[PDB]
């Protein structure tokens, strides 16, 4: 009951992927086996870690979860790596002949051969669950699987499970770490396309993560390894309400219901602390306070914007370890004395709260120090906007000469796809700044 | 009233989910369709190009042939 | 996955036999197929160039033509002349004489179906295939001619894969040959419609290197190859090593191509025979180009950087930013983050530090500028034109290809011109 889906797509989205089971498996004392000494029902249970593994009777805990890509080298390290025998052999599929950094190919050409057996073993998987809440799907917005592959499956899903609830924590493209120069096209492309089949998306900009990285953890050159893990610790904060029970335990759709206010309107911004490394740590104690201080520092942000120049609409702050109301009040008090924390006039300044008391756990040999208390801020800010502004911006530099468009015609595009998703995202744009407006 | 009211909600909310499905399904069937009809149209364009060189060999090859 | 190499005429059997020796020694493949290499990292993809056979030997995918056997006898005399597949050696006793003419309408054309016949068995055994790459030179008659129709046909049977090419560029400066404008033209208005990538490797800046930088007085063709197979080595690096940039030929080709006929690369190599920053200076240097073309006179559409070597990552993204953010007004600022790098920890043989560059300049004009003006000399009083009349040609074929060749120069400029504001 109340069982959630992982769908991994792409390079990007199988990574992730990987990052976040195993410190699934970390946080609920999973062995790589799949064996849960602790776990006392035999091949089955309604316990809270079962919304995202279901259990056979040889006492395996296997993620609910599907990991598509449409080469084989990036699954292939899953089926090889440290944790294979979590998964079944099925719910690893892969295909010959990547995308090649189009969405014309990963949404046409090649997704079209595959789609049909990923919602087979979906539906495999959904047929498991007494009561399936959703989806949650992991991709790049760059890549040509992660974008085109991604758009075609959220179709596929809206058409297969009706207003069923499809999350998104997508990776928007930065410099540092990208591998197309068409990440733009891909972007605007699989947003568009996308927008009407989700209904909550936590960007993670690349960018940000590198820098928090690089200052933070002091990583002079971060790798897709170092971003993974950090990125992973904050999609484990967003889905520890999901998968631990507890009395000051908030659900995520009851955040979910502050955090949309207009269908359009879902894109959170997510903000992580403490980030540090565990020199950093070493007898140095942070509290609530610190962290919760963290939480309003732009430089702390999973996407680059300045909120100081929005307004917020929602802020949600979810604490996990040694954690308190009372601390958490203070803070809060603290906090909103002291900085620019401007909400849009319809609707209430207040802060919603959840605590889980399960600590955060650390990947061994991992650049994070283990620390006794964290927090995940969501907020609705319109700042958020600035990335759709950027991206869009590089958009428009391209396609004005028509760059690299031949590639998607080659592949059967239209022109015509170009100009209506980049309206899209300009009316996307419009609705910040009018959410943003204040009443008559 | 009040009941034939509630009636009229759920079944509401029925025929919109139906809708929002009906009308993804055949979004999504017109993409995939032109797509594949777009696709098609450029390949074939291309192959009746180097079929047009292959011609044009012929005619060389033709030329020659009379040259002598 | 796979790629299926054919090398075509004397120059593009000389420089693939060239290309597999090098990339051999990288892979730790001996002459007679035997792998006795130290690293896991050589045969992780070591399926994208080599067949295996049986007795765990590696056997080159490639195809080896020519319309006169000489060149393809040395070539199995050479050094891993005996690596190749025999039935992959597919030759006439005819020859070419030069003439672009006889290698694409008549000897080559009988000559065409039985090397399809060897590519056709080699694509169907092929897990993936990716597509195809092509070496030959544009100065001659049978890489020129044979390679351009080989083109075209295995472009009629695999019109959903990659064609890029090697294509060797004549200068007076190596060869005498005086119809080498004519067989260049003939080249370059077939690869402008039917190669998706094409690397041009200009005889000129090969010869000026050998004789200014490299102090040779009398460079030969061996000395002008050395550049060759350093800068093919390079380009391959992505496709033949475990990495994530441009790691196949159509992300390779979605990253370069913006414009469909705008697929002329420029090479460069660095260091010509040692820090991040001198390497990226030098690989920046006009002086290190392979193509006879100052970057300088144009901009870069867009630009692959491939370090070799163990080195600072972090330095090598700081000097990559270095000369971006120093030298932006050759770069289009219409095409943002333009300028992706790949680093391979595994260097050439003999250096501890190198780097490849393949830049989409608009500067690519200026070869093609030379090859016009060669061309059009000859062509407007008409000399030697029978060669290619008394094989059924007509005029108006060069015509036509000397009006494409003008346009392709002028929509290099078009887009060296072009604006964001
Ligand atoms: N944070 C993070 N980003 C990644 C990772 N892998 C790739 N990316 C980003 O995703 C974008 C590239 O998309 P990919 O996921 O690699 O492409 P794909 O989904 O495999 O699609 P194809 O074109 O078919 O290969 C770039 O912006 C990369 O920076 C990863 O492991 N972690
Ligand atoms: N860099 C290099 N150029 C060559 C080589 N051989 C020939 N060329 C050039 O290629 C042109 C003649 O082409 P060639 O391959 O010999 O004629 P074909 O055998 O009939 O195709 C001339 O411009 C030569 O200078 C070589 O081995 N290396
Ligand atoms: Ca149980
Ligand atoms: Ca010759
Ligand atoms: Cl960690
Ligand atoms: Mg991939």
């Amino acid at each position: 009951m109340r069982e959630c889906i992982s769908i991994h797509v792409g390079q990007a989205g199988v990574q992730i992927g990987n990052a976040c089971w195993e410190l699934y498996c970390l946080e609920h004392g999973i062995q790589p086996d799949g064996q849960m000494p602790s776990d006392k029902t035999i091949g089955g249970g309604d316990d809270s870690f079962n919304t995202f593994f279901s259990e056979t009777g040889a006492g395996k805990h296997v993620p609910r979860a599907v990991f598509v890509d449409l080469e084989p080298t990036v699954i292939d390290e899953v089926r090889t790596g440290t944790y294979r025998q979590l998964f079944h052999p099925e719910q690893l599929i892969t295909g010959k002949e990547d995308a090649a950094n189009n969405y014309a190919r990963g949404h046409y050409t090649i997704g079209k051969e595959i789609i049909d057996l990923v919602l087979d073993r979906i539906r495999k998987l959904a047929d498991q669950c007494t009561g399936l809440q959703g989806f949650l799907v992991f991709h790049s917005f760059g890549g040509g699987t992660g974008s085109g592959f991604t758009s075609l499956l959220m179709e596929r899903l809206s058409v297969d499970y009706g207003k069923k609830s499809k999350l998104e924590f997508s990776i928007y493209p930065a410099p540092q770490v990208s591998t197309a120069v068409v990440e733009p096209y891909n972007s605007i492309l699989t947003t568009h396309t996308t927008l009407e089949h989700s209904d909550c998306a936590f960007m993670v900009d690349n960018e940000a993560i590198y820098d928090i990285c690089r200052r933070n953890l002091d990583i002079e050159r971060p790798t897709y390894t170092n971003l993974n893990r950090l990125i992973s610790q904050i999609v484990s904060s967003i889905t520890a309400s999901l998968r631990f029970d507890g009395a000051l335990n908030v659900d995520l759709t009851e955040f979910q219901t502050n955090l949309v206010p207009y269908p359009r309107i879902h894109f959170p911004l997510a903000t992580y602390a403490p980030v540090i490394s565990a020199e950093k740590a070493y007898h140095e104690q942070l509290s609530v306070a610190e962290i919760t201080n963290a939480c309003f520092e732009p430089a702390n942000q999973m996407v680059k914007c300045d909120p100081r120049h929005g307004k917020y609409m929602a802020c949600c702050l979810l604490y996990r370890g040694d954690v308190v109301p009372k601390d958490v009040n203070a803070a809060i008090a603290t906090i909103k004395t002291k900085r620019s924390i401007q909400f849009v006039d319809w609707c209430p300044t207040g802060f919603k709260v959840g605590i889980n008391y399960q600590p955060p756990t650390v990947v061994p040999g991992g650049d994070l120090a283990k620390v006794q208390r964290a927090v995940c801020m969501l907020s609705n800010t319109t700042a958020i906007a600035e990335a759709w502004a950027r991206l869009d911006h590089k958009f428009d530099l391209m396609y004005a000469k028509r760059a690299f468009v031949h590639w998607y015609v080659g592949e059967g595009m239209e022109e015509g796809e170009f100009s209506e998703a980049r309206e899209d995202m300009a009316a996307l744009e419009k609705d910040y700044e009018e959410v943003g407006v204040d009443s008559v | 009233e009040k009941r034939e009211h509630e009636r009229e909600v759920i079944q509401k909310a029925i025929e919109e989910n139906n809708n929002f499905i009906k009308m993804a399904k055949e979004k999504l069937a017109q993409k995939m369709e032109s797509n594949k009809e777009n696709r098609e149209a450029h390949l074939a364009a291309m192959l009746e190009r180097l079929q047009e060189k292959d011609k044009h060999a012929e005619e060389v090859r033709k030329n020659k042939e009379l040259k002598e | 996955r796979e790629i299926v190499h054919i090398q075509a005429g004397q120059c593009g059997n000389q420089i693939g036999a060239k290309f597999w020796e090098v990339i051999s020694d990288e892979h730790g493949i001996d002459p007679t197929g035997s792998y006795h290499g130290d690293s896991d990292l050589q045969l992780e993809r070591i399926n994208v160039y080599y067949n295996e056979a049986t007795g765990n030997k590696y056997v080159p995918r490639a195809i080896l033509v020519d319309l006169e056997p000489g060149t393809m006898d040395s070539v199995r005399s050479g050094p891993f002349g005996q690596i190749f597949r025999p039935d992959n050696f597919v030759f006439g006793q005819s020859g070419a004489g030069n003439n672009w003419a006889k290698g694409h309408y008549t000897e080559g054309a009988e000559l065409v179906d039985s090397v399809l016949d060897v590519v056709r068995k080699e694509s169907e055994s092929c897990d993936c295939l990716q597509g195809f790459q092509l070496t030959h030179s544009l100065g001659g008659g049978t890489g020129s001619g044979m390679g351009t129709l080989l083109i075209s046909k295995i472009r009629e049977e695999y019109p959903d894969r990659i064609m890029n090419t090697f294509s060797v560029m004549p200068s007076p400066k190596v060869s005498d040959t005086v119809v080498e404008p004519y067989n260049a033209t003939l080249s370059v208005h077939q690869l402008v419609e039917n190669t998706d990538e094409t690397y041009c490797i200009d005889n000129e800046a090969l010869y000026d290197i050998c004789f200014r930088t490299l102090k040779l007085t009398t460079p030969t063709y061996g000395d002008l190859n050395h550049l060759v197979s350093a800068t093919m080595s390079g380009v391959t690096t992505c496709l033949r090593f475990p990495g994530q940039l441009n790691a196949d030929l159509r992300k390779l080709a979605v990253n370069m191509v913006p414009f469909p006929r705008l697929h002329f690369f420029m090479p460069g190599f660095a260091p010509l025979t040692l820090t991040v920053p001198e390497l990226t200076q030098q690989m920046f240097d006009s002086k290190n180009m392979m193509a006879a073309c100052d970057p300088r006179h144009g901009r870069y559409l867009t630009v692959a950087a491939i370090f070799r070597g163990r080195m600072s990552m972090k330095e090598v993204d700081e000097q990559m930013l270095n000369v971006q953010n120093k030298n932006s007004s050759y770069f289009v600022e219409w095409i943002p983050n333009n300028v992706k790098t790949a680093v391979c920890d595994i260097p050439p043989r003999g250096l501890k530090m190198s780097a490849t560059f393949i830049g989409n300049s608009t500067a690519i004009q200026e070869l093609f500028k030379r090859i016009s003006e060669q061309f059009t000399a000859m062509f407007r009083r008409k000399a030697f034109l029978h060669w290619y009349t008394g094989e059924g040609m007509d005029e108006m074929e060069f015509t036509e290809a000397e009006s494409n060749m003008n346009d392709l120069v002028s929509e290099y400029q078009q887009y060296q011109d072009a604006t964001a504001d």
